[PDB]
């Protein structure tokens, strides 16, 4: 696993492209996230 | 030390985690190569993740970073989609999760949009689809995601498409 930038402690991923996308985030240390919820599920076929 | 406790779908945690998970639906740019299409989901259980162990190793670091960060961790809820999720409900995240070729270097990668991590649930790139079918958009078969509390503190911005 790599380091975060000196003086940082996770890298945002800004989407600059395709407006309607969310954030997207990388951290370099597994402490720094917790599994909260277990979601089952299945896709749904569009009508 | 993980237990797995079901939600019921008259629970309004329930209600508000199937609402992020359906409100954060997006179509993508691979036309739903990766993750299958589909506008939404059918919800058939939700499970609140409970180990104290997990729960104070990320609380520790949350307190490291936001002494570094004049009190403030920058805490976010985003989704996180594997097929080593019932590994890491057990032993946390770690290394073994990391995207060693994602964009942002060797990391553990998050997203806000569910259907970004629904894109890894299989494998990276979505890799041969399920198990029992082989495909990449199976409506028989039951998928899992992780819905995760993630720190991260001073965040380097990155640019990028
Ligand atoms: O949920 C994600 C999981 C993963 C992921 C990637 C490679 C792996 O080996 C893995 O276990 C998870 O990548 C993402 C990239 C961007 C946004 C979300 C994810
Ligand atoms: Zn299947």
């Amino acid at each position: 696993m790599a380091h975060s930038p000196p003086g940082h402690h996770s890298v945002t991923g800004r989407p600059s492209v395709n407006g309607l996308a969310l954030a997207e985030y990388v951290i370099y240390r597994g402490e720094q996230a917790y599994p909260e919820y277990l979601i089952t599920y299945q896709i749904m076929r569009p009508e | 030390g993980t237990i797995l406790i079901d939600l019921s779908p008259d629970d309004k945690e329930f209600q508000s985690v199937e609402e992020e998970m359906q409100s954060t639906v997006r179509e993508h740019r691979d036309g739903g190569h990766a993750g299958g299409i589909f506008n939404r989901y059918n919800i058939l259980k939700i499970q609140k993740v409970c180990n104290k162990k997990l729960w104070e190793r990320y609380t520790h670091r949350r307190k490291e970073v936001s002494e570094e960060n004049h009190n403030h961790a920058n805490e976010r809820m985003l989704f996180h989609g594997s097929p080593f999720v019932n590994a890491i409900i057990h032993k946390g995240f770690d290394e073994r999760h990391a995207y060693i070729g994602g964009m942002f270097g060797a990391g553990i990668y998050f997203a806000e949009n569910s259907s970004k991590s629904n894109q890894y649930v299989y494998g990276i790139g979505g890799g041969t689809g399920c198990p029992v079918h082989k495909d990449r958009s199976c409506y028989i078969c039951h998928r899992q995601l992780l819905f995760c509390r993630v720190t991260l503190g001073k965040s380097f911005l990155q640019f990028s498409a």
